[PDB]
């Protein structure tokens, strides 16, 4: 029926934004997990760069 | 002594914002202390080892064992080998006197030990004219490259 339709097409939407949201927050958690992996690589490499550095003055120091 | 290490390692005087070109002339430490204990000399040993300054200061130590009267000729000789280093060798000398009260409670050992007549609380009336020996003796002078700043500690009694 026509009203049938109508509610079945509802059902069909409901679920359409369902899915749709699941897909943004997926990409959004999986986004902000890649910044963090970045930004971690980066504070991490810069650290032991760093602390390499300055074990090399010292060394010429000493 | 946490502050004066931290200034000491990492003052630097900056030649692109004050237009004179740039070099990055470091700084010779002299370092005079008097009466440091030996928790105190342990951070400050450490502190320049460290950071690697050692190859470039001086040091006058003097622990709280040892006896408390060459603590008068502590700083005039740390100040003499300051003047020496910025004015005939063009360096940029900074001098840290670690624990002035101490150097004055020698003297007001040795100001009445000779029963002359005290200013205020004990202390002799030539105390003002030692400090100011001690610590005139720095600044710069014209046409020469050298330097000789101080940063004195002082441990105040009762804050």
């Amino acid at each position: 029926s026509k009203l049938e339709a109508i509610l079945s097409q509802e059902v069909e939407a409901e679920i359409q934004a369902l899915l749709q949201e699941a897909e943004a927050k997926a990409e959004a958690v999986k986004r902000e997990a890649e910044e963090k992996a970045k930004a971690l690589l980066q504070a991490r490499e810069r650290a032991l760069e760093a602390q390499y550095r300055a074990a090399l003055r010292r060394a010429e120091s000493a | 002594n946490e502050i004066a290490a931290q200034i000491a390692r990492q003052a630097t005087v900056r030649p692109d914002l004050s237009g004179e070109g740039e070099k990055e002339e470091p700084f010779a430490v002299v370092f005079a202390a008097m009466g440091i204990t030996q928790r105190e000399l342990s951070y400050f040993i450490q502190e320049f080892e460290r950071t690697g300054a050692l190859s470039r200061s001086v040091l006058f130590l003097n622990k709280a064992d040892d006896p408390t009267i060459e603590r008068i000729l502590t700083p005039r000789m740390a100040l003499t080998v300051a003047e020496y280093l910025a004015f005939e060798h063009d360096y940029h000398v900074l001098v840290i006197l670690t624990d002035m009260t101490n150097y004055c409670e020698a003297l007001r050992e040795i100001g009445a030990a000779r029963e002359e007549i005290p200013g205020r609380r004990g202390y002799p009336g030539y105390m003002y004219t030692d400090l100011a020996t001690i610590y005139e003796r720095a600044g710069v002078v014209e046409g020469k490259k050298g330097s000789v700043t101080q940063i004195p500690i002082l441990s105040m009694p009762d804050d």
